[PDB]
């Protein structure tokens, strides 16, 4: 058995067009974007990601990154060399 | 419940500690993002030697209070002396002034990443009147950063 | 609640967040409207249309792609390439109003707290109105950079064109109406993604 | 008072997230919400997991998504 | 007193989230532009087929965003030229959009032509003094 | 008087016009002309209009926007902001004996060629306008860089505008 | 007295916007 | 006024949509609505699409004839 | 199979008449005129439209437009080289 | 709701900037639907040269402000002066004052789509007494256009 | 309606039609 | 550990109200105590394994691409 | 070489350390996933990712 | 990670040096993802050598990504090579101007 490839839906996601039947979350403390479709976090930033973990994962041209992970109302991200977090809203 | 601002700063602080350092002697310069803090040498060291002072601290004090104001990745300071025996000594003798410096103001709770460390003898005289030793305006200590959004 | 010592507005926010909308779909209409020739020399939909009059498609890119689809196994991938919309006949080219513009209705249906609530929907109605128009900037970016991509494909060889056939009838019809010069327009091959990598032609620009 | 000792605010600059004064300095305060903060505390529970499960309990358990027991939450 | 030099008038976040979008437009343009033309070296110049002349040397500032036949009829009739039509003209109209301030009038008609592309071409006929717009043969 | 387009080359004959209409005091009249003919208070006219002054050691610099001293993308100078460049020269006709360079400054939008062409004439035409003055044609230089090494961030709107800049030094 | 034109740049955001419509029509002249 | 500093009005002029005044100068004012007017500005929701879908519903949500949603005439 | 040839009621839409069974639309700020018949907007007029996207068109002799496109409340027009927008009510 | 005239003009603004302009010594001529604005090159140009006096901005000003109330579609300048050295140098010199007339009226507000631009040089006098030199009645700028509906 | 501190027949229409026509006509 | 600030709540009533104080910080501290333990047992099984495969007594993952 | 899609993470808190150390303590830290090469005729700091994945 | 970590040393690094032929310092803009076969060509041909293959191409052909936007043609070559690792390998003769790619038999 072939494992999958990928989720399509992140290339419209490092676009940032929203994926279609989904709600926006808040995303404070920092240059992030989020949605939900399906009890699924789709996060769209430049920033790295060091805690929570993700399930798949694009990149683009110009160092965009775009994510497919499990839902958490805390990001743990890495700035320039200094951890932050992010706080997520409407879950 | 989210902060307005960053915390521990103000821009009539940063203003009036410009203005201070300024009227004191320390020059304070500011082009574009660039930031630049020039001192002379007898302000912070004794003649030609790498011990400072006791009541150097207090300046120390303030360039630490100043530079806590920003937000900031790296820090470069450059030590520059004049012309004494040859230029082994004095480049051993900026260097270690730079190293001096930098101990402490990295002792001292600054949020920098990164601090960069040299000294570069008498290559680069700011002024063709090179009369003085360590009265002379070419024998200084340079703190260089850029403001980070 | 705290030490042991220390143990020891609705219909505001309501009604704040549709005129806070209104106000700030005006003005964003009003500096869509001062900038009109820039966004139609930046957005010109219509030098990118193809010999037939056809709408060029939409391909979207993506690079250093993993999957961690369950333990013990994980599939990763360099780039790829997908179709997002397919090429088809047009007789107008597309405008950046049918993107961009915001729909504007003036809303003419209506106190120690009051003053509050009533600025925070205020504030919250146009945080609401700019993310609207971040998400119709994505939208059409999208489209656009698809359509660009299409074309930097085509010169790297990686797409296959569309293929028109025309047939020519002459004077057709019955004796109650006549036609003077039929001409039958199909197009018969998508384009396409190829999979021959022998074929592909590098760029090296100097 | 934002832009204290120079001419006033004159924008917020939204592409750093930063109100500009009326003079060439970029001020010290935030004017939209995506810009960098140094969080480092943040409240709520069932943090570090899935979140608070929304289900509405007899007991004062405190459920997280991923099957975990907040402790903290729970009522005694 | 300490001062910055550029202090402008106040922004407007939706300019700026517009000029963020072009910015990348634009330089996702210079990346394709260059691409085809590395891949595709051009040969040949509409300089002999419109060719210059006394009297289209006089200047003009134009923003026409409509079809190209009043257009080029209008710069023929302000050179002092005739005008001709060849081929039948297109169902779907031929738009082009100019926006220039102050150039001549032949480099004016060789934008025009550039623009058209595959669609319509222009000719220049100095001793006759002719300036015919021919249609392409396709439909 | 002053004739609004560069008073025709010419060196303005400020002080006694106003030592002039003050009499009807003359030691009242010089004490203004020898304040307002004084550098700092050039200095601060300077400030007053958008022209930023830097000195240190024995080297001088004055940065000026192209945003506001020039026309949009073009080479072309602004002659409404024609106090600011009488300044410019009022401040340098105190150095007589100096070298002079000029050099230009674009942002990150455009091609390599056109920043550099853009830059390249925005320089040429402050240069021209030295020259044109009374400064001696030796005493110049003219250089335009592209966006090589900035002063701020391109990736932010305002530090982006801080960027595109003329920068005149001396000795 | 001279004047400024009406439909200038003055803003440092639709300067950037007005300098990428230019060259986005120059990469359109090349293409 | 009009014609103003004129004659006065003479009559419409609808092959033009435009006032002849009592002189031989056609008047800045419109007569008709199919008149050369530079609209730029229109009101109305569910613009750029079929217009707004003629149903009653439930709920405040307004649907346009192409199956767009638009949010800004939507009750929240 | 052989797509159909056009519409017949452009000939009278040229000429001036409406069709049978329509009902008439108000179009302001240009000199046009349209009907509505069987949920399709007929469209007679000399200018150019540019932005909504027509179905079917036919041209008279003197240069008029006939013009068969689904239905919608603003039109977009190029008079003599300038962008314009005209109104429809009625619908 | 819509608008009853074309903004930002009327005819008793129309008439009075025409008397204004007849008494100042601007010619405006109108003859049907075209109209013709003549303008004497002493009034706008130096002594033969192509550049500006700076108290002419306001007279272009007010050229402007009566060309904005009218709609138009294309504009032309033509420039004729007179003998001076040689042909070409008319030429040169009528194309140089028509391009910079055509410049300072297209930077400002002009709702036109076209603005042609020529110089005749002296080949088209209207008078036959030409003794003057810049100061001849046949030395001049027009401006004409033809009125749109 | 409008600004934060703003928060803070028919028969008539019937007869004239049929006289307009019939004057008109 | 998780923390929400609780807005929701006199002669013999301090002493139990003081006893209850000290019995909510001893029970915080066993919650810190056990997931201290927690954290502990799991890198010390992680130092094991590298301990253990240095000796040669367990075997390494094998990995097919 | 390619980076990887998993990123390449140091922890690096020194002071007083000179670069050549530095870079030392970064290529050991870096270990098997990438290396770092110092050619000072030409005065070039190379980063090289490992042939994997 | 100091008892962890091997090395090799630099004498014995099988890595292509800089050959400094004068006509492979020219600046290029590269942005490829593909077969190694013709960006190589390309890269041969702006440097206005000759290029040949020596060895046979597998089923599945050996697959290199470059994308940089100012670097050296010996440099983008050097990348080249590394990236091939033990398939395939490139040699510069600039006496007689050629770039060869052999293959791994």
């Amino acid at each position: 058995g072939i494992p999958p490839s990928a989720n399509d839906l992140l290339l419209h996601v490092l676009e940032g067009v929203p994926p279609p039947g989904s709600r926006r979350l808040v995303v404070s403390g920092g240059d992030a974007r989020a949605w939900l479709s399906n009890e699924k976090m789709y996060v769209r930033t430049n920033l790295t990601i060091l805690s929570p973990g993700w399930l798949a994962s694009m990149t683009s041209a110009d160092g965009t990154h775009a994510y497919e992970m499990q839902k958490s109302p805390v990001l743990l991200v890495s700035w320039h060399g200094k951890v932050m977090q992010l706080k997520v809203e409407g879950l | 419940k989210l902060p307005c601002r960053v915390d521990g700063a103000c821009d009539a602080t940063i203003i009036k500690m410009m203005t201070d350092l300024n009227k004191k002697g320390i020059k304070v310069a500011s082009v574009g993002q660039n930031y630049l803090i020039s001192i002379p040498a007898s302000a912070l060291f004794a003649d030609q030697s790498p011990r400072l002072n006791w009541a150097s601290y207090s300046l120390l004090n303030e360039i630490a209070a100043f530079l806590k104001q920003f937000r900031k990745i790296a820090i470069t300071v450059t030590s520059y002396s004049s012309k004494y025996v040859s230029v082994k000594r004095e480049r051993a003798l900026t260097l270690a002034r730079s190293r001096v410096v930098s101990e402490y103001l990295w002792s001292q709770g600054v949020d920098s990443r990164i601090i960069f460390t040299q000294g570069l003898g008498s290559d680069k005289p700011i002024t063709s009147y090179t009369l003085g030793g360590d009265r002379s305006p070419n024998a200084r200590v340079e703190i260089t950063f850029r403001r980070a959004v | 609640t705290g030490s042991l010592a220390g143990l020891q507005k609705e219909t505001a926010l309501s009604v704040g967040a549709q005129a806070g909308l209104a106000w700030r779909a005006k003005i964003i209409d009003e500096q869509l409207n001062k900038q009109a020739r820039n966004l139609d020399a930046i957005y010109d939909f219509n030098s990118l249309v193809l010999e037939h009059n056809i709408l060029p498609p939409v391909l979207l890119e993506g690079r250093n792609t993993l999957n961690l689809a369950d333990a013990q196994s994980i599939r990763i991938s360099d780039r790829t390439y997908k179709v997002a919309k397919q090429a088809h006949f047009i007789t107008t080219p597309p405008t950046w109003r049918q993107y961009l513009w915001m729909d504007y209705v003036k809303p003419e249906a209506p106190k120690e707290i009051w003053c509050i609530y009533t600025e925070r929907g205020w504030k919250n109605g146009i945080d609401q109105a700019n993310t609207i128009l971040e998400e119709n900037i994505a939208r059409i970016k999208e489209d656009f950079g698809g359509m660009i991509l299409y074309r930097k494909l085509l010169a790297m060889n990686m797409v296959s064109p569309p293929y028109v056939s025309h047939t020519d009838l002459g004077v057709t019809g019955d004796g109650s109406e006549i036609h003077i010069d039929d001409r039958v327009l199909r197009i018969t091959a998508l384009p396409e993604l190829n999979v021959n990598s022998a074929e592909w032609r590098a760029a090296v620009a100097k | 008072g934002c832009c204290s000792k120079m001419g006033g605010i004159n924008y917020c600059d939204s592409s750093a997230g930063r109100l500009v004064c009326n003079n060439g300095f970029y001020s010290t305060c935030y004017c939209t919400r995506h810009a960098v903060m140094d969080l480092q505390f943040l409240m709520g529970c069932c943090l570090w997991h899935g979140g608070v499960y929304p289900q509405l309990n007899s007991s004062g358990l405190v459920v997280c998504n991923d099957g975990y027991v907040s402790e903290e939450c729970s009522l005694q | 007193k300490f001062k910055k030099p550029p202090i402008n008038n106040p922004s407007d976040d939706a300019t700026i989230k517009l000029a963020e979008a072009a910015v990348s437009v634009s330089d996702s343009m210079l990346e394709m532009a260059k691409v085809e033309k590395v891949i595709t070296p051009p040969s040949k110049d509409n300089t002999l087929t419109i060719p210059n002349a006394y009297n289209l040397q006089a200047r003009a500032s134009v923003d026409w965003s409509g079809p190209i036949e009043e257009l080029t009829a209008r710069i023929a009739k302000a050179a002092h030229f005739r005008f001709r039509v060849l081929g039948k003209s297109p169902s779907v109209p031929v738009l082009i959009s100019i926006s220039t301030k102050d150039e001549s009038l032949a480099e004016i008609l060789r934008d025009i032509d550039y623009q058209a592309g595959k669609k319509a071409s222009i000719h220049v006929y100095p001793n006759s003094q002719v300036v015919e717009l021919r249609y392409a043969k396709i439909y | 008087c002053f004739h609004p387009p560069y008073n025709n080359f010419q060196p303005d004959r400020r002080a006694v016009k106003r030592v002039g209409v003050d009499t009807g005091g003359g030691t009242v009249g010089l004490v203004a002309s020898i304040y307002r003919d004084s550098k700092r208070k050039i200095i601060r006219d300077l400030q007053k209009q958008d022209i930023q002054y830097v000195e240190y050691g024995d080297t001088r610099t004055l940065i000026i926007p192209t945003d506001k001293y020039f026309m949009f993308s073009s080479p072309r100078l602004n002659e409404i902001c024609y106090p600011g460049l009488n300044n410019v020269i009022r401040l340098l006709n105190f150095y007589p004996q100096s070298t002079i360079y000029v050099a230009g400054f674009t942002d990150n939008v455009g091609s390599r060629s056109h920043k550099r062409k853009l830059s390249q004439a925005q320089a040429e035409t402050m240069m021209t306008f030295l020259w044109a003055n009374g400064i001696a044609a030796k005493r110049l230089k003219a250089e335009g860089y592209g966006d090589k090494n900035a002063i701020s961030d391109n990736a932010i709107i305002h530090g982006s505008a801080q960027n595109r800049r003329i920068e005149i030094q001396w000795f």
